[PDB]
């Protein structure tokens, strides 16, 4: 999730929640509100792809 | 259900819902494309199913 797309050779590590609706959400999750960092499944249960 | 304009506002950010989210598409801003058709399916399951 991310309010704009990046730039060109640009990186930015910022771990703050991400909110779409009207909601304030600061330093608390809740509804339209949600946290970036969602890691990945790497099993080898799995095929190529 | 054919033949609308499909206003999101209730649906999304005005909602009482337990879960909206899209498979495959960006639940957020789902308004700006459109498809041929789009219907309707509705049954009654328990809250833990």
């Amino acid at each position: 999730f991310r309010k704009s797309n990046l730039k060109p050779f640009e990186r930015d590590i910022s771990t703050e929640i991400y909110q779409a609706g009207s909601t304030p959400c600061n330093g608390v999750e809740g509804f339209n509100c949600y946290f970036p960092l969602q890691s990945y499944g790497f099993q080898p249960t799995n095929g190529v792809g | 259900i054919s033949n609308c304009v499909a206003d999101y506002s209730v649906l999304y950010n005005s909602a009482s819902f337990s879960t909206f989210k899209c498979y495959g598409v960006s639940p957020t801003k789902l308004n700006d494309l459109c498809f041929t058709n789009v219907y309707a399916d509705s049954f009654v399951i328990r809250g833990d199913e």
